[PDB]
């Protein structure tokens, strides 16, 4: 990756985008990222759903195969501990970047949080495959990013930017999926709704779709939860 | 049925 | 390393592998299985083949859309777009290849050789054909030239055996004659060929559709709905 | 339109 010039990478990772080759994907965007140049809106695009499509495999894998391990010799066991030990890696990888490369106290409050939601979610996904003393840990590295973009978030974003919607609906994921806390849950999905649909009207129209998108979804989860 | 969240596309 | 694994450990990591729709492990198991040295069962034959076919068909999906991309990036002709997605579709070549030839090693090694009955030989020989033909796609020499010999010689070998030792409706038969007029269409341009033994394929299995199970019955008809598709299309 | 091959299911 590091002997391919930048404007090279984001170019193989669109090509791969196009030819759904989620993994190779990532690979040319962590290898964009590890020159040191900041990312832009469209390339934090290419960065998220690259490893969301491969952790996403990974986790809807991870849950059958605990699934059937639970309903059911020794091979159900070691296979999902093989694709356990696969999504905790491109999870790691995951950290790691934001850690090393894209986490920064400086550069605007958009990008600040996009990465910290980021790192919120993927210590989200270690945990739902967690169990020990690693749990908790695990649970209060999510919780943390989460509280810290939410934060930042309510201080500089308008209550209907997607960025701060998607961050809270995620937020509220873990309250009612992870942190076993459905009146948390429900009241930040309600408030997110509420203030969101509040302040609609001053929504830019090239955000709208994606708005309402997620407060859609804030519905649908309200409707699930009550 | 579990909860949903912020969906894999382009902003 | 799966040369000291259980045989039951290796299919049944293979079963676990589909249901979590893993592929690529899935096919890795079934080569394991495979070079346990002992004869596949029908539902192994299944295993092996949706595995390695699920991989391949991945791979050769994104060739083309890649191979497309680079064709409309070189007509325009535009005097700094081409080297990244040249680069690229080669890369995803090589895999395709590589994988390509782990089946065909497979093949060679293990599976036609040691085939005890007629259904399970033409099966392997089928096979071999599928994947020199899905070689032949992205082949350009003398090399493309060989490659589709080599398609051309498993399956004539096949339907020779398929001829004189199965019935018309069998689904092993029918996937063969069906893929073997695909090669004649698309990668030996030979329309007349195709047409022909689809023609003859679907029209024999026809006159002995009476005679089948009701299970049977929906196995076969599915194969010639899609020889009936073809020649819809091929005139 | 590319020509149908032998789809990839269990028989
Ligand atoms: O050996 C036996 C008995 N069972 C294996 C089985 C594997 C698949 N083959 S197949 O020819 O590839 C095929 C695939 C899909 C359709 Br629908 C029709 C034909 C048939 C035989
Ligand atoms: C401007 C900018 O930073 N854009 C890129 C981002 C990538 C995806 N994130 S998100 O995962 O928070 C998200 C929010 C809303 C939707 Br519809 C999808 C994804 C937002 C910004
Ligand atoms: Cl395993
Ligand atoms: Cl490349
Ligand atoms: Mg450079
Ligand atoms: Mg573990
Ligand atoms: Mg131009
Ligand atoms: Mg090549």
């Amino acid at each position: 990756m590091g002997s391919m010039e930048r404007a090279s990478l984001i170019q193989k990772a669109k090509l791969a985008e196009q030819a759904e080759r989620y993994e190779d994907m990532a690979a040319f965007m962590k290898g964009a990222v590890e020159k040191g140049e900041e990312l832009s809106c469209e390339e934090r695009n290419l960065l998220s759903v690259a490893y969301k499509n491969v952790v996403g495999g990974q986790r809807a894998a991870w849950r059958v195969l605990s699934s059937i391990e639970q309903k059911s010799g020794p091979e159900v066991r070691e296979y999902r501990e093989k694709v356990e030990t696969e999504l905790q890696g491109v999870c790691d990888t995951v950290l790691g970047l934001l850690d090393s490369h894209l986490i920064k106290e400086a550069g605007d409050a958009e990008s600040r949080v996009f990465y910290l939601k980021m790192k919120g979610d993927y210590y989200r996904y270690l945990a739902e495959v967690a169990t020990g003393d690693d749990k908790k840990r695990i649970i209060d590295s999510a919780r943390s990013a989460y509280q810290e973009a939410m934060d930042i978030s309510k201080k500089e974003m308008p209550p209907t930017n997607p960025i701060r919607l998607g961050l809270a609906l995620n937020f509220s994921v873990f309250h009612y999926e992870i942190a076993n806390s459905p009146e948390e849950a429900i009241s930040l999905a309600k408030t997110t709704f509420d203030e969101a649909m509040a302040d609609l009207h001053t929504l830019s129209e090239d955000s709208y779709k994606d708005s309402t998108l997620i407060m859609q979804l804030l519905r649908d989860n309200l409707t699930l939860w009550t | 049925i579990r909860s949903t969240s912020t969906p894999n596309v382009h902003m």
